[PDB]
């Protein structure tokens, strides 16, 4: 499963 | 004098944080972390009591740099003709939450229980500050990896801490909470402990709960690791769609799954050394 970041905004 | 007072190293990150360089202050060869925001990607602007005008990042800043260990501590800040560089404390060695996890993938309970643990008196000192972060996430969460001591990064979508409803947001979706998603509107502590929730769920299952707004408002969490009884009944707790229904901080630290906390020494010395 894909984890990822999530940019703030 | 900036350019005389520091040396500058590598870049160390950009983003929405600005861009952050590795530097070592002359004075002393501390190492400090210099961040640079440009002028005119900057939201929310704060006066200081000199009445000089400086982005709300700094007001808030200075309002937590007590020398609690738990946020990252403002040394200087300089202003440019379109940006303003902000000098900050550099521990280390160390590695941000969200590549811990990444790495490691889910956290034992010990682990995320002295984490979290670490995380709500860190949150809590923001508030007794005046200042709402806003923006709780593993990617704004830095491990000193010797101390085993984390500390809370990136005040830059923060705000001062108020009683009434909020109406802006600039913080990270996928932990804000369905009152936002729903109707724009949120309480600033109610919505702190539900990205603590998504934090906590994250660190013991090695990626967070919600991906999408239908998942956020939906009210179903579902585990995808062996987590204790203990520890799911917490997480739904500060999951809770109702905002009156989430708990308060001493409750969360009052919980049955938050006694007997590693203390930091500890935590290196058995997870991270
Ligand atoms: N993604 C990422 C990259 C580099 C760092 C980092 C290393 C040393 N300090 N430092 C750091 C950066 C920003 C802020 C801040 O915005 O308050 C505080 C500290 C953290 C995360």
């Amino acid at each position: 499963r894909k984890r990822r970041r999530h940019p703030s905004g | 004098p900036l350019e005389s007072q520091y040396q500058v190293g590598p870049l160390l990150g950009s983003g929405g944080f600005g861009s952050v360089y590795s530097g070592i202050r002359v004075s002393d060869n501390l190492p400090v972390a210099i961040k640079h925001v440009e002028k005119d990607r900057i939201s929310d602007w704060g006066e200081l009591p000199n009445g000089t005008r400086v982005p709300m990042e700094v007001v808030l800043l200075k309002k937590v740099s007590s020398g609690f260990s738990g946020v990252i501590r403002l040394l200087d800040w300089f202003e440019r003709p379109d940006s303003f560089v902000l000098i900050l404390e550099r521990p280390e060695p160390v590695q941000d939450l969200f590549d811990f996890i990444t790495e490691r993938g889910a956290l034992q309970e010990e682990l995320a229980r002295s984490f979290f643990w670490q995380v709500l008196e860190a949150v809590r000192h923001c508030h007794n500050c005046g200042v709402l972060h806003r923006d709780i996430k593993d990617e704004n969460i830095l491990i000193d990896l010797n101390r085993g001591e984390l500390k809370l990064i990136d005040f830059g979508s923060g705000a001062l801490l108020k009683d009434t409803v909020y109406t802006d947001f600039d913080g990270t979706r996928v932990y804000s909470p369905p009152e936002w998603i729903r109707y724009h509107r949120y309480h600033g502590r109610s919505a702190a402990v539900w990205s603590l929730g998504i934090l906590l769920y994250d660190m013991v299952c090695g990626d967070i709960p919600f991906e999408h707004d239908e998942e956020i408002i939906g009210g179903q969490v579902f585990f995808r690791q062996r987590v204790s009884s203990e520890c799911q009944h917490l997480i739904r707790w500060c999951l809770a769609l109702r905002p009156s229904d989430r708990p308060t901080f001493e409750e969360i630290q009052n919980h049955p799954w938050m006694q007997d906390v590693l203390l930091p020494q500890e935590t290196a010395e058995i997870h991270l050394h």
